[PDB]
């Protein structure tokens, strides 16, 4: 059915402009504003000593529950700075792949390079799926690790590792919020550079039919 | 869902499963690497236009000929690789000239065509003689005379297949030059027009902007020979853009 | 993938063996060429004595004939075997047409024979790009260059070679019809536009001129270290 | 497993593939049945009708060699034509030097021998067609001789070349040839083709027959519509 | 036996029918469905934290039913029939083509190939959306036991923390999931519709007899 | 995996089936399509031309080998060019060493040695153009069409191109009329055959249409894009 | 590996498995061949095996005469054997019209082995896989048996063996030249008869056996008739 | 001893005349009765709330469950479904040793006709594992359900528990949908591919040496 | 070393002999007495719900020894011996196997290849048997854990029922072992009769 062509073609022709104008204008835009948030010495701070977040649980000493002992603060606000980031990036790259995808060509025997380099830039965005998606999942793993040995070492007071733990986890989290904000960074940046300097390809894979020879 | 295996594309003498013998249509891609070169034909005569694409300006603009005189009738605007195109223009200008000798008459631009055509077909090892390229030719010709049937402009594509076009573009940009030229062509274009409008097409498919120097264009009007415009000339027609 | 064999044409229209042997010029000694109004000056780089080796043996400058001169940069080989071939058709042609070969006729048939080779499989393209220099009959000055493809090209000044980028950058904010102007100040270029990828000064530059009748004459060792210095003091 | 790419190549085991492949060529065929009797040979070819366009008594399987022979071919028809100008041509050289018509045993061995060339070299494939001859002379007799595309020729009293082979043998089997004399063959012969004929694949077939022999004057000839009329309703009505 | 040429034929029948509808008719519309339902304001919320479900769990110096984040809940429900359905979709698709694939040989493989081709991007879809299943599953199983891990340990801020980013986490793998499954509708269509010809008529028209 | 065995014409598959020439065969299929018909007095072509763009001519489909015989191509161009000379040559040869028009059989048969040639030798492709050969000579007229495979075919009538199974079928149905049809009859069963193949958008113009008549009395002719105008117009409209 | 796949390559250690494996192909054919050389006669006997009724019995033989005076036996592809055999009788004559003398035994196997090795060196071709034994008597030296293999060698041998059972039948042949009673012509079937028998257990009737043989009183080979094989086979049953 | 080869053969031959049935009758019977479990009311209810099954779990209040039954709807959908599963799956290997048996001696050349029975082969292998799984599955769900309702009751006061109960329920629900029309289609399937292909499928190689060698 | 040569001769002698005799009689009786095994009806109950066996959990409104399924178990009895015998026969054909297979060269390899390829699946037969060897040993620790859960925890009638089912499925798959088992032994006469000739002349 013609009909059936159109309502694809309709969401085709949605997807190109949708994906120039990312192109062209949130991909860049997204590169400084990420920039920036490395720049701040919020995610740039010099001693890992200030994010220690108070941990008030009652050592053992010879003669009930923990008061609430509260989230690190400071890990926290990088946390809801950082969290609709990774949720931009995966969209748009999600733009990205579909519209890669609808641009395939129809099967043939050769001729199949512009598939190839449509294939090796779906290769690329592959990658940074995985890599974002990771992310997200870190930060789910980080309150749970963190919660788990914040439950651990009220229950035993005694065991001082457990109470470094919790700082380290801590600590490791500014760590790779600082290295997470740079790859999403880097990530729309190396996407616009796969997408711009091959563009041609990707639009138009197969090229002009070849001229009769039959 | 990608399947990038091709695997019969390399060599010629094979068909695809298909039947696409895809070396001689990767050649035919080989003339889109070329400068784009574009020819109209009209009744007061045929005009071809090129662009040098100079590198350097150090390099003499003249020693670059992309239209060359097969004879005084009939001249050849060629893209693709510079090389294989001198093979192929000297197969023509024996062959006029081989007639000239037999008949004592003037070929046709058709069977000039047909002539450098058979040279092209050769590539596919049609004949057991060692000096014949294996690779399809490069070139894309497109030549255009006065004979008997008065201005035509014929293109030669690599395979080796000629077909008389009213203006065709060849090269880089032919796609977009041959969507402009479909819209501006009109068969009663006087050449004046022609050259104007060929070179405003020119102006806006190459990358830098028009002169003198990056353009070569040439007219075979019935009465006069091929002619070249000298710089002078085409100072005069650029400036009317 | 489709860069194994010279006949074979990519996707896309590139012939890459073509093109790498195009590579292999650039690993070669620079040469220089300026057409001056009344001389042409061919200069090219010498990579190093080494001490125990005589340098009479190796010459990149070479006469083809009285009137065209060649200088090459890429597999030496392949040089002495385009230059021979190009000293007989120079002779061959003055016995079939009785008239000294122009410059271009030189150019043409060494494209030719480079061409032939691109066009065969069984056969390597030669890996040499040339400067062909000669003054022709009406007397105009003519430098032309050829590239393994077999494409050649006038240029007024041009560098072949490594470092060709870079002199022929230089080349092209310096060469001025000024420049030209006098015999000396065309010799002086190409040493200055030499000087500026040679790695040492004068001792590694080996220089030629052709006048206008005059056959070609290699400055001698003695001729170039005036020029150097002449060059040197005005810096 | 690169054994089988190419007839100069030959397989651990001792076996040339390539000639094997070759030889399922002629599988794909439609069958063709030569018998001999005491008077002549008779070939016959199934010549399927792949579309009503194509004009009938066309496309024939079944060539004259010489005046003396006939050839009947299974697999692909290509090779096949060539191989008959082969033939031809040998035959034409076998009367211009020697003299006289060439005697079938010699020619079914040229011609295998330039048959067999093409199975030991790399540059040319084994040929893809099986073929029949056949001549009778007073002097020789009535000789049928069929060869492989591996190039072995031997003499058959009757024989099948083409799909439905093994049926017909054991049809052909229970004949009592040699007794036979030739106008009785051409029914019988009708009646195999017939039989092997297999109506659900195959929509339609049209029966060629030929003959050589003393009613022929040793010329092989194709056999008169009457002849081939009558056996072909003989044909039909045994079928029942 | 005719009654079983009967079934099977009832059966081709079926599901070549079956598939012209999917890619006729159902197709396009699922695609305009979708798309109205993610211009839907319910699947784009700009504040996640807006999305936050108060727990009551008590904080220390006895919990009531801790409900279920309803925003999330409510999306659920709208996106689960859709994965479910593309998985039922997917395997229709798969069986067509597997009907459609001609008796081996051995020429005339391209075709046969493109067909195999198509069969593995849609049995790649296929698994992707049981993959989406399968999140959806640990969802539920996964806030309710960090629920309860809060609930054991008032004293935990983290775990009451973990319960809001499950939450908040879920709706946006949501929104994607809507997302990728009006890809997946479409891509299935557009590698299909392009490579149709092959995929439908693999082996070609008869050519001659070479034999 | 099977990419074996596809790679030579050398090279017999498993199952005896040499796959290059069958890749050739469809070649023939990429081509525009051509009818041929016959009648009692005389044959026809007729062909459906493609064009590059609008302001290119169409190509040529339909050649003349001599007076009495013409072909018209569908595949690879250039192999028809070669092949077209080879017959061309074969027939003067014919006239001056026996001063008789070749019988269009023999023409054929010729045209098969040489195409099988590259089919068993490494080298050279399998010529990938499929020809349809008119003629009339003392037998009477002649079709035939010659496969990308050398074996040749002679026909009543037959389409050989894109699309061509829509004319054959027409042409099977209406075949019977055309044994004792006139030539205006003839040529227009033709033109509706092709229209069959055409896409239902696209009409038979004057443009892409070319007719070529060879009869006892008329030489082969190529009636052209003008000269077509008096068999067109007599045709109806697409049913 | 892919040593083997070329003649021309050599093994890692040096073996030129492709001439090995043509070795194998004489095996494939399933028949048997066997030659003893007597005082006064050579005898060549080997199997005879019918596929089919219908095939004609007299056109199926291994048994050929390379020269009036010279007669083969050739174990293998049957195609490849008929080959060697035309070259054989073309060098036998090429022989009597350069140098005026019949070719004595020894230098047809050498000719027709030396040209194997060129097969073997060269690398297009492919060994043909066939072995061939001449018989034949050479007035200076008495009988002779010689055999050429697709390697090349040209080993003359008082007794030989091709085949499937060359081995076992090689085995049976050295117990009795061990124990040396000479031969006469009839033991020289004789003991050749009894050999390819016990290999093969076939108890064998006239039909399925073909035998040869040349002898000092008449010189020329001649192929026994069934009748002179069933005599010689009776003698064996009744002692 | 040719004793054994015989034993063997016997197999075959009851092996060949299972599969020839089971091709002919079994499969499109089964085909039909599946479609038609697939078209009944039970499998195609509209609303999955007539689904939701009763959870008696008092709600925490403020100031051990009872017997808590499966979702009988599930179950009894689940035990029209096992036999099916076992069945295709008996099917399923009764088949794959015919063609194993069926696969010629090892040869350099005249493979094809074994690549078709591989193809096959690979097509029963995937089946294989798809419908062992799902037997697995339908253990996973009751397991799943039961340590959920034992979570649930344990700790009444989370709600998310108890929508867990209910969601594996309709997941179960929506999954045997699924399994049946995979079961058809496997069914049908194996039917398609081993009709089109049995003749190479029984006679891979055939004999191609004749008087070649 | 002679006396070790005379060891080592013996092993192989008693390995040759021993693989001769499996082949030749202990295949064939085998695939007889699981042909006679799966005829037998315990293992053909058309309804599983008769396999169903009463668990005493008392149900919610103190539980006495639950015992295992006698059916199964009964089964198992019978199955659990074979499955053992296979895994160790198809060692003495892989060692068989191995101890034929030559001296490496460069060529002729076909027929290396040969033992190879049925050597690979020799040991994929392996992998099934161990793999139904593991379902054997999971059946007892599940059922024992479901039956566990059950009583720990009476309200939760779901458990009662997975216990069912576990005894359900089990029986299908010893009943499916059986059949697989004996297809198992017949491929196996089957790769290795067929190929016989160049398993133990590999080099020819």
């Amino acid at each position: 059915s013609g009909e059936a062509r159109k309502q694809v073609e309709v969401f085709r022709q949605n997807l190109f402009q949708e994906a120039e104008e990312f192109l062209y204008r949130f991909l860049p835009q997204k590169i400084i504003y990420l920039n920036q948030l490395l720049q701040e010495d919020s995610l740039n701070v010099a001693d890992l000593t200030s994010l220690r977040a108070p941990l008030d649980i009652p050592i053992p000493d010879p003669p009930h529950k923990c008061g609430f002992l509260p989230g690190n603060e400071k890990v926290l606000s990088l946390l809801a700075l950082v969290k609709p980031e990774v949720w931009t990036l995966k969209e748009k790259c999600i733009l990205v792949i579909t519209w890669i995808q609808h641009l395939i060509p129809k099967i043939e025997d050769g001729n199949d390079f512009g598939v190839a380099i449509q294939e090796k830039v779906l290769e690329r965005v592959n990658a940074v799926k995985t890599k974002v998606e990771a992310f997200q999942t870190t930060i789910s793993k980080y309150f749970s690790e963190r919660g788990d040995a914040v439950a651990k070492a009220s229950k035993e007071t005694h065991v001082m590792d457990y109470r470094a733990l919790v700082h380290e986890r801590d600590e490791a989290a500014y760590g790779e919020l600082r290295a997470m904000v740079l790859d999403l960074r880097a990530f729309y940046a190396e996407l616009y550079h796969i997408i711009s300097s091959n563009l041609e390809k990707i639009v138009n894979p197969k090229g002009e039919e070849k001229p009769s020879m039959y | 869902m990608f399947l990038t295996r091709s695997e019969y594309d390399r060599g010629v003498n094979t068909f695809s499963p298909e039947g696409r013998l895809f070396q001689v249509e990767y050649a035919i891609e080989a003339i889109k690497l070329g400068s784009t070169a574009i020819g109209i034909q009209t009744s007061e005569g045929v005009c071809l236009a090129v662009e040098k694409r100079i590198t350097s300006p150090l390099m003499e603009p003249s020693s670059i000929e992309k239209i060359v005189e097969i004879d005084a009738h009939i001249g050849c605007a060629m893209s693709g690789l510079i090389a294989d195109a001198k093979t192929l223009i000297d197969k023509a200008r024996v062959e006029t000239q081989n007639h000239w000798f037999t008949y004592n008459e003037t070929m046709t631009v058709e069977s000039v065509t047909q002539a450098v055509s058979n040279l092209a077909l050769q590539f596919g090892e049609e004949d057991a003689d060692p000096g014949a390229m294996s690779r399809p030719f490069g070139v894309a010709l497109l030549f255009g005379g006065v004979d008997e049937k008065g201005p035509q402009l014929f293109h030669m594509d690599p395979s080796g297949t000629f077909v008389q076009c009213d203006a065709r573009a060849i090269g880089s940009a032919s796609e977009g030059a041959q969507s402009s030229l479909q819209e501006v062509y009109h068969k009663s274009m006087t050449l004046k027009e022609a050259i104007k409008s060929s070179l405003i097409i020119l102006k806006q498919v190459m990358e830098e902007k028009l002169n003198a120097t990056n353009i070569e264009l040439a007219t075979v009007q019935p009465g006069q020979n091929f002619h070249m415009f000298t710089k002078e000339e085409l100072e005069e027609v650029i400036k009317d853009i | 993938s489709y860069d194994r064999a010279i006949t074979v044409f990519s996707p896309d229209g590139h012939l890459f063996q073509v093109e790498y042997a195009q590579e292999a010029v650039k690993k070669g000694s620079t040469a220089v060429g300026v057409r001056g109004r009344d001389i042409v000056v061919l200069g090219v780089e010498k990579k190093s004595v080494a001490k125990l080796q005589d340098e009479r043996t190796v010459r990149k400058i070479c006469a083809l004939d009285d009137n065209v001169c060649m200088a090459f940069a890429g597999l030496t080989a392949d040089a002495r075997i385009v230059i021979n071939r190009a000293r007989v058709e120079c002779q061959s042609h003055r016995l079939t047409v009785e008239d000294p070969v122009t410059v271009e006729y030189i150019t043409r048939y060494i494209a030719s024979l480079k061409q032939r080779y691109t066009q065969s499989n069984g056969r390597r393209p030669f890996g040499i790009s040339a400067l062909i220099v000669g003054f022709d009959f009406d007397g105009t000055p003519r430098l032309y260059q050829t590239d393994p493809s077999g494409t050649y090209h006038a240029w007024k000044a041009n560098a072949i070679g490594r470092g060709a980028k870079s002199v022929r950058e230089f080349l092209e904010k310096n060469y001025t019809d000024e420049a030209i102007e006098t015999d000396d100040l065309t010799i002086k270029l190409v040493i200055k536009a030499l000087l500026e990828v040679v790695q040492s000064g004068g001792k590694n530059i080996e220089l030629a001129v052709m006048r206008r009748d005059q056959s070609l004459k290699i400055l001698n060792p003695e001729e170039i270290e005036k020029y150097v210095a002449e060059i040197e003091k005005e810096k | 497993t690169g054994y089988d790419l190419s007839a100069s190549t030959f397989s651990p085991d001792g076996r040339v593939f390539q000639v094997e492949y070759a030889m399922k060529a002629v599988e794909n065929s439609s069958t063709a049945i030569g018998i001999r009797c005491k008077d002549g040979v008779v070939f016959g070819v199934e010549k399927l009708v792949l579309s009503k366009l194509y004009e009938e008594g066309s496309n024939k399987r079944l060539f004259n060699v010489d005046r003396h022979v006939g050839m009947a071919v299974a697999g692909l028809l290509a090779d096949a034509r060539s191989l008959a100008d082969i033939a031809r041509e040998e035959a034409s050289n076998f009367r211009s030097n020697f003299g006289y018509n060439i005697p079938l045993k010699h020619l079914a061995d040229r011609v295998a021998m330039y048959v067999h060339a093409y199975t030991l070299y790399s540059a040319v494939r084994p040929f893809g067609c099986s073929f029949m001859l056949g001549s009778y002379s007073v002097n020789d007799g009535a000789q049928l001789y069929m060869i492989d595309p591996s190039g072995v020729s031997y003499g058959y009293w009757g024989c099948a070349i083409g799909k439905a082979r093994q049926a017909a043998k054991t049809e052909i089997e229970k004949l009592q040839m040699k007794e036979m004399t030739c106008r009785d063959i051409v029914k019988e012969v009708a009646k195999i083709i017939y039989i092997v004929h297999d109506e659900v694949k195959d929509k339609a077939f049209e029966l060629e027959l030929s003959w050589v022999g003393e009613l022929t004057n040793g010329r092989h000839e194709i056999v008169p519509k009457d002849i081939r009329e009558e056996a072909e309703k003989y044909a039909k009505e045994s079928l029942k | 036996q005719p009654e079983a040429q009967a079934k099977v034929d009832v059966f081709r029948e079926d599901l070549c029918t079956k598939t012209e509808n999917l890619l006729g008719s159902y197709f396009p519309k699922k695609i305009s469905e979708l798309d109205a339902f993610l211009k839907e304001p319910a699947l784009n919320e700009a504040n996640l934290s807006n999305l936050k479900a108060p727990l009551d769990i008590p904080v220390p110096d006895p919990c009531g039913p801790v409900n279920c984040n309803e925003k999330i809940v409510v999306l659920l429900q709208r996106l689960k029939p859709e994965i479910k359905d593309v998985i039922e979709q997917l395997n229709l698709v798969t069986t067509w083509l597997q009907l459609q694939i001609p008796r081996i040989e051995d020429g005339n493989n391209f075709g046969v190939a493109v067909q195999e081709k198509v069969f593995e991007l849609m049995t790649s879809l296929h698994t992707k959306l049981e993959g989406f299943h399968t999140q959806i599953s640990k969802y539920f199983s996964e806030r309710g036991d960090a629920v309860t891990k809060a609930a054991k340990q008032p004293h935990v801020g983290d775990y009451r923390q973990l319960v809001h980013e499950l939450d908040e986490a879920e709706y946006r793998d949501i929104r994607l999931m809507v997302m990728e499954i009006r890809n997946a509708y479409a891509v299935l269509y557009d590698i299909i519709l392009k490579n149709f010809e092959k995929l439908k008529k693999p082996r070609g028209e008869t050519k001659g007899m070479i034999y | 995996f099977r990419n074996q065995y596809d790679n030579d014409v050398t090279v017999w598959s498993p199952q005896g089936r040499i796959h290059q020439i069958e890749y050739a065969m469809e070649a023939v299929k990429q081509g525009s399509a051509t009818v041929g018909l016959k009648s009692k007095t005389h044959a026809v072509l007729v062909a459906l031309k493609r064009a590059q763009s609008e302001l290119a001519a169409h190509q040529k489909k339909i050649l003349h080998v001599d007076n009495h015989i013409g072909i018209s191509i569908a595949g690879l161009t250039a192999d028809a060019r070669l092949l077209c000379n080879f017959m061309r040559q074969e027939c003067l040869d014919s006239r001056f060493v026996f001063d008789r028009p070749l019988p269009v059989s023999r023409l054929v048969s010729l045209i098969g040695s040489k195409t099988q040639i590259p089919t068993q030798r490494y080298g050279r492709r399998p010529y990938g153009v499929g020809l349809l050969i008119a003629g009339y000579d003392d037998m009477g007229p002649h079709i035939f069409q010659t496969c990308p495979s050398a074996n040749y075919f002679d026909c009543r009538a037959m389409s050989i191109g894109a699309r061509s199974q829509s004319a054959r079928t027409y042409l099977e149905r209406h075949m019977s009329e055309f044994m004792e049809c006139n030539l205006n009859e003839l040529v227009k069963h033709g033109l509706r055959a092709l229209r069959e193949t055409l896409p239902a958008e696209q009409d038979l113009t004057t443009k892409n249409v070319s007719i070529g008549i060879v009869g006892k009395d008329l030489e082969f002719t190529i009636y052209d894009d003008d000269d077509v105008s008096p068999f067109l117009e007599g045709l109806e409209e697409r049913p | 590996a892919g040593f083997d796949r070329h003649i021309t390559i050599f093994s890692p250690e040096g073996r030129l498995y492709q001439v090995e494996y043509a070795f194998k192909a004489i095996n494939q054919g399933g028949l048997t061949s066997v030659a003893v050389r007597g005082k006064d006669c050579a005898v060549i006997v080997t199997q005879k095996k019918v596929p089919d009724k219908l095939l004609d019995s007299s056109t199926v033989t291994h048994l050929f005469k390379i020269t009036e005076n010279i007669g083969c036996v050739m174990t293998g592809m049957t195609a490849d054997s008929r080959s060697q055999v035309q070259r054989a009788r073309y060098e036998a004559a090429n022989w009597k019209y350069k140098y005026g003398y019949e070719i004595p035994v020894d230098m047809l196997c050498k000719r027709i082995a030396d040209i194997s090795q060129v097969y073997t060196q060269n690398a297009e071709m492919r060994p043909l896989g066939c072995c061939m034994i001449l018989i034949g008597i050479d007035e200076e030296q008495g009988p002779q048996v010689y055999k050429c293999d697709p390697a090349g060698y040209y080993c003359g041998f008082k007794a030989t063996a091709a085949g499937v059972k060359q081995t076992e039948s090689t085995s049976f042949l050295e117990k009795k030249v061990k124990k040396k009673f000479d031969w006469t012509f009839e033991q020289t079937v004789e003991t050749a008869i009894t050999c390819l028998s016990t290999v093969l257990s076939i108890d064998f009737k006239p039909s399925e056996i073909e035998v040869g043989v040349v002898t000092v009183e008449n010189p020329k080979f001649r192929i026994l008739t069934e009748a002179e094989i069933d005599a010689h086979l009776v003698a064996l049953a009744e002692r």
